[PDB]
RNA sequence: AGAUACCGUCGUAGUUCCGACCAUAAACGAUGCCGACCGGCGAUGCGGCGGCGUUAUUCCCAUGACCCGCCGGGCAGCUUCC
């Protein structure tokens, strides 16, 4: 990552999972980068932010994207409780 | 026996797409509007294209066919799709409901409606 | 002069895709070729590993056909394996070329000892498999050069890497299995979580939704 | 006396005792039995050709989607029930109507819904003594949802039986997810919420329209044993099969090869000449090497839950 | 849901699910659709949580917006149940649908002239169009399926559990889903129920066309 | 139209041990001959005129000249 | 064409019981034993736990017979890009 003089010897960082925390290969396909939206609190338009999630193609293989995605909303209050 | 070609059928169905509002139901019609557009070889091969194109006259004017794709004919159709009826089947007064979907709204904090009907448990 | 038939072409002809890199980074796949003549260009070489001869066991005999196993790569950057089975022979080796330009995957450089100056060999010792072929890459200290079977030994210069330890098991002599599994092997080195890349991941705008009001332009 | 396309399936050729016979032209020209046509040839002179009313076809489906029926016919059928609402306006006392009629009345039973009720070799004596297959103003309907909405009017017409009707013995299918009935026999899903949750109820429906109906309380029918089964991936190709969940989803296209679809007619007397005594089976095509088989065939072991004790190496389709 | 009474599920709304029967389920549940239900009655309809249902309804009602050109959507129904409203969403969306036969090979086969690139994808039913599932899981395409109890959730993103084995169950989704997109980005607001009545996205069923021209 | 597209050309070319006998053959294309083609197309191409988009008025204007 | 073989009629030893030998089998899941972890789904065998109901002539509790669910150890399935 770092010589010892300290520049950053590395082409790209890659991408981390935000469900298991592993990389996302470069050449990965069944890949997610979700850019889900943020509403007001109050009217429930708009608000020009979102929050990007990325789901690993092996967690997408086993069908366990949907509650994965659904507890990181969880955790970002995008999910309301039960 | 008599089977007609992708050269006859796949252009055919170009005239079509492009041209539906000068097309008619004649062949002799269809077949003179044919080489003002077409730009052809020889007669026979205009001829099947002419009479193919009014065969699909003939089968648009029950319905749409499946090869065509038309500027005219989808506006048409979408202003055949908005059947828009008086009464939509989702204002009702009475829907019959089981006892075990009564209990969920209960919890769901939606047990104040009075559409509802439990009936006799089977 | 190139037109392109995808999204990704585009941004990167029309100069909105600023880097190999941003592919890499959102794992875009790439299926046009000249993407990849766009950015390496002239730094990109290409080998022929071997041209063999196949056989259709037709109704009425055989027919000769022939197999091209091309590696290119850009050294210090990128490597790539195309294998492209064709009756002409100058076919399938330019089948095989823009095969492989389709398959660039980027490799990770470390270093053996201390990090001083630029990286040499491989971050860790990675493995790679393609049917009975174990492959096995191996950090070695600057100047050993490439420890290996003459056939790896071209990807991994035509990768960058200037010196490692490799150790095989295996029909090796199988080449194509031999050849897709030390190119498994390397494209894995940045399939790897080492403890410097424990960063929170930022995720920048991919430019699909970046740059998507081009997009609507053509 | 309006005569519908029933009544000439069976040949009810009846223009002698009713004299006022009304119909509609689409309903003669939609049968597809040429000996229906041979039927139009020559006898229905006496009859005469009638549509009824836009006024008078709505305040048919009014009622119609309240006896529950309005799906389960037809669009002819529609015009046909219609066309009697004239001649009844016309002739007959309107004052002696009824519509919105009653209530279900609920006879629940502990008689299995697959029980022989009234099937005729069946017994639980009624023999066959063969005379009786012919002994199995108005209208001349034989299918029940057409019958079943001129009861409730109270509108008393016939059949082949030259008598009138008082007693209408037949079975509809009641959803038991969304409590929706219809008058398909046919059909095995759902009409309202596409289920496999159609169950068997049987009905009995007088002159006057007293609609009370057999709900088989009996839990071997209200089961939830055979109900839930791993399902294999969804597959698309030319030849997947997918277990047939919707009515509609998309199924390739796969047909017996009609030399292996027909059977033998073996009724006819022209046939001595040439091949063996059944008919030849269909080793050589490949309808015969995808084992494509009848939907009708293999029906019981539908029936059969899938986690069960199957024998060691059977396959199914 | 984001906890808003804004967003919550209203009063009016759990009417039609119940009138369609939406909240009445398969006979057979995924066990990862079983975090998804309310409970199992007897005879195996598993009767689904519907205010469950409408908390994955709304993450689709954001996952959707924030794509800048509303084009970058598929849409597709590979059967003929939600023709009709797949049509008509993205008349009133600006989506791109896909009516009918989804050509296998519309997302990788660069050649095409039906080859299109989205952003997102929207499926009717993971079971009947599971074809450009598939083809989702090589484009990098996020993915929002109907499924019902019974409906393997195999390279889906987020779902929603619903019923679709009815004509009416599953027109009733496609027009609520619209209904919040578009008071999502800057239609018309909360105040007014929207003017387009959901038996516009119902399956047509032309046995009914000739049941309804001769009466109206 | 295998009697003016292609050019049929064959030879006889000599070697040591007996004769090698070559066979070429060109398909020439269309757009008439600048030395390139011949006149008359494809008699299986049926070239369409490409769709001519035309002004849709909706109120009667009477352009008088 | 060839048969001492594919056939039939009899039929010893054996196949049967008891007492000793004898220790091999395509003795097979062609897959050592013990322990841990790693996806689901129902059916079934035994034991137990809980429960609206129906029948043993109801009923009084019994106790069986079914029915819904749960646990444990079994013979088996089916499913699935673990
Ligand atoms: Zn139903």
């Amino acid at each position: 990552m770092q010589n010892d003089a300290g520049e950053f010897v590395d082409l790209y960082v890659p991408r981390k999972c935000s469900a298991s925390n592993r990389i996302i290969g470069a050449k990965d396909h069944a890949s997610i980068q979700m850019n889900v939206a943020e509403v007001d609190k109050v009217t429930g338009r708009f608000n020009g932010q979102f929050k990007t999630y990325a789901i690993c193609g092996a967690i997408r293989r086993m069908g366990e994207s949907d509650d994965s995605i659904l507890r990181l909303a969880k955790a970002d209050g995008i999910v309301s409780k039960n | 026996g008599r089977v007609r070609t992708k050269t006859v059928k796949k252009a055919a169905r170009v005239i079509i797409e492009k041209y539906y509002t000068r097309l008619g139901n004649d062949f002799h019609t269809n077949k003179r509007v044919c080489e003002e557009i077409a730009i052809i070889p020889s007669k026979k091969l205009r001829n099947k294209i002419a009479g193919y194109v009014t065969h699909l006259m003939k089968r648009i004017q029950r319905g749409p066919v499946r090869g065509i794709s038309i500027k005219l004919q989808e506006e048409e159709r979408e202003r055949r799709d908005n059947y828009v009826p008086e009464v939509s089947a989702l204002d009702q007064e009475i829907i019959e409901v089981d006892p075990d979907t009564k209990e969920m709204l209960k919890l769901l904090d939606f047990g104040s409606l009075s559409n509802l009907q439990v009936t006799q448990p089977t | 002069e190139w037109m392109p038939v995808t999204k990704l072409g585009r941004l990167v002809k029309d100069m909105k895709i600023k880097s190999l890199e941003e592919i890499y980074l959102f794992s875009l796949p790439i299926k046009e070729s000249e993407i990849i003549d766009f950015f390496l260009g002239a730094s990109l070489k290409d080998e022929v590993l071997k041209i063999m001869p196949v056989q259709k066991q037709t109704r009425a005999g055989q027919r000769t056909r022939f197999k091209a196993f091309v590696a290119i790569g850009d050294y210090n950057g990128h490597v790539g394996l195309g294998v492209k089975c064709s009756k002409e022979v100058a076919t399938a080796i330019r089948g095989a070329i823009i095969l492989a330009k389709l398959s660039i995957v980027p490799v990770r450089r470390g270093y053996w000892g201390n990090k001083i100056g630029k990286p040499h060999t491989v971050p860790c010792k990675v493995t790679g498999r393609c049917g009975s072929v174990l492959v096995r890459l191996i950090p070695a200290p600057r100047g050993t050069g490439i420890v290996s079977a003459p056939v790896p030994k071209k990807l991994l210069m035509m990768a960058g890497i200037d010196d490692c330890y490799t150790s095989a098991r295996g029909c090796t002599a199988t080449l194509g299995n031999f050849a897709k599994a030390t190119f498994d092997a390397i494209s894995k080195t940045y399939s790897y979580l080492t403890p410097d890349l424990w960063k929170e991941t930022v995720f920048t705008k991919s430019p699909y939704q970046e740059f998507t009001d081009h997009l609507v332009k053509t | 006396v309006v005569a519908d396309a029933g009544a000439f399936l069976r040949h009810a050729a009846l223009q002698d005792i009713g004299k006022n016979i009304y119909t509609i032209r689409e309903v003669v020209t939609e049968i597809r039995d040429k000996a229906t046509r041979r039927r139009l040839a020559v006898l229905p002179y006496e009859l005469r050709f009638k549509e009824p009313l836009p006024e008078y076809v709505r305040l048919v489906t009014e009622f119609s989607k309240k006896t529950g029926d309005y799906p389960s016919l037809s669009a002819t059928d529609i015009q046909v029930l219609a066309l009697t609402y004239q001649l009844e306006a016309e002739f007959v006392g309107v004052s002696h109507l009824k519509q919105e009629p009653q209530k279900v009345k609920v006879s629940s039973s502990i008689q299995h819904p697959e029980t022989p009720l009234h099937i005729s070799g069946f017994h639980l004596g009624g023999w066959i003594t063969p005379s009786n297959i012919k002994q199995i103003v108005g209208c001349l309907t034989t299918d029940f949802a057409m019958q079943n909405v001129l009861l409730q009017m109270g509108l008393h017409v016939l059949a082949v039986n030259g008598m009138l009707i008082r007693e209408a013995r037949s079975y509809i299918l009641r959803c038991h997810g969304c409590f929706k009935t219809t008058s398909d026999m046919s059909r095995v899903f759902c009409s309202h919420c596409g289920n496999k949750t159609l169950k068997k109820v049987s009905v009995t429906v007088s002159d006057d329209g007293t609609l009370h109906m057999h709900f088989s309380r009996n839990p071997k029918v209200l089961n939830p044993r055979g109900l839930r089964y791993s399902l294999p991936t969804p597959k698309g190709g030319k030849y997947a099969i997918n277990p047939h969940l919707t009515e509609d989803q998309r199924f390739p296209q796969l047909r017996l090869s009609q030399k292996a679809r027909q059977k033998t007619n073996v009724f006819a007397p022209d046939y001595i000449a040439g091949v063996s005594p059944f008919v030849e089976n269909d080793i050589s095509s490949r309808s015969a090497t995808l084992q494509v088989r009848d939907s009708t065939l293999g029906a019981g072991r539908r029936r059969l839950n899938p986690n069960a004790s199957r024998k060691k190496f059977v396959k199914k389709r | 849901s984001g906890a808003l009474d804004v967003l919550q599920m209203k009063e009016e709304d759990v009417l039609k699910f119940l009138a369609a029967g939406t909240h009445l389920g398969g006979t057979n549940l995924d066990f990862q659709m079983e975090q998804y239900i309310y409970k199992r009655k007897s005879d195996g309809i598993y009767i689904i949580n519907l205010k469950r249902t409408w908390e994955k309804l709304l993450l689709a009602a954001r996952a959707i917006v924030a794509i800048e050109n509303p084009a970058d959507v598929s849409v597709i129904s590979s059967r003929n149940t939600g023709q009709r409203a797949v049509l008509k969403f993205a008349a009133a969306t600006g989506a791109t649908p896909i009516a009918g036969r989804f050509t296998p090979g519309t997302f990788t086969n660069q050649i095409q002239a039906a080859f299109r690139e989205p952003r997102l994808l929207v499926v009717t039913d993971p079971r009947a169009d599971h074809q450009p599932l598939t083809e989702a899981s090589y484009v990098n395409l996020p993915t929002i399926a109907l499924c019902n109890t019974d409906s393997p959730l195999r390279y889906v993103d987020i779902a929603i559990p619903c019923n679709n084995k009815g004509a009416h169950s599953v027109g009733l989704m496609w027009w609520m889903l619209a209904r919040e997109v578009l008071r999502m980005r800057g239609t018309i607001s909360r105040e007014h129920p929207w003017e387009v009545m959901p038996d516009l996205y119902f399956y047509r069923d032309p046995e009914e066309i000739e049941k309804e021209e001769q009466a109206a | 139209p295998v009697n003016y597209y292609v050019d049929t050309a064959v030879r006889h070319v000599l070697l040591r041990q007996g004769v090698l006998g070559i066979k070429v053959k060109i398909m020439l294309p269309w757009d008439p001959t600048g030395k390139i083609g011949p006149k008359k197309p494809l008699p299986d191409h049926v070239s369409i005129v490409e769709p001519k988009d035309e002004i849709l008025p909706t109120t009667p204007i009477s352009e008088q000249k």
